[PDB]
C-alpha cells in the first residue's frame, strides 16, 4: 500500500495507547481521592436505614 | 457542655393532692369525664415538647 498508511495507522495507535494511559493515570488518581474521602459514587459503605425508625408517639413522653 | 438550665423549688412548688391510689381508682372515671380539656393539654404538651421543664404551668 505505501508508507503513509503505516504512518498514519502508527499515529492512531499512538493515540489510542496514549489515551488510555492518561486514563490509567486519572482513574487511579479517582479512586485514591474517593477512598480518602468518599463522597461520589463509589466507596459509598453502608448506613442503617431511616426507613426503619419508629416515628408515632410512644408510651414515653420524654423521647 | 453548657451548663443544665432546670426550674427551681419555688418554681415546682405546688400543693398537692394527698389522695390515696384508691381513691383516686374510684374518682378516676369522672376526673377523666370532667378535667379531661386541660390532662389532654398536658399531655399534648408533653409528647409536642420533650422537656418536662415546658410544661410545668
Amino acid at each position: 500500500d505505501g508508507p503513509e498508511k503505516n504512518y498514519e495507522k502508527t499515529l492512531a495507535i499512538l493515540q489510542i495507547e496514549s489515551e488510555k494511559a492518561e486514563l490509567r493515570l486519572k482513574e487511579q488518581e479517582v479512586r485514591r481521592l474517593m477512598r480518602a474521602r468518599g463522597d461520589g459514587p463509589w466507596y459509598q459503605f453502608p448506613t442503617p436505614e431511616k426507613e426503619f425508625i419508629d416515628h408515632s408517639p410512644k408510651a414515653t413522653p420524654d423521647n | 457542655p453548657g451548663i443544665v438550665e432546670l426550674p427551681t423549688l419555688e418554681e415546682l412548688k405546688v400543693e398537692e393532692v394527698k389522695v390515696s391510689s384508691a381513691v383516686l381508682k374510684a374518682a378516676a372515671h369522672h376526673y377523666g369525664a370532667q378535667c379531661d380539656k386541660t390532662n389532654k393539654e398536658f399531655m399534648l404538651c408533653r409528647w409536642e415538647e420533650k422537656d418536662p421543664r415546658r410544661c410545668l404551668k
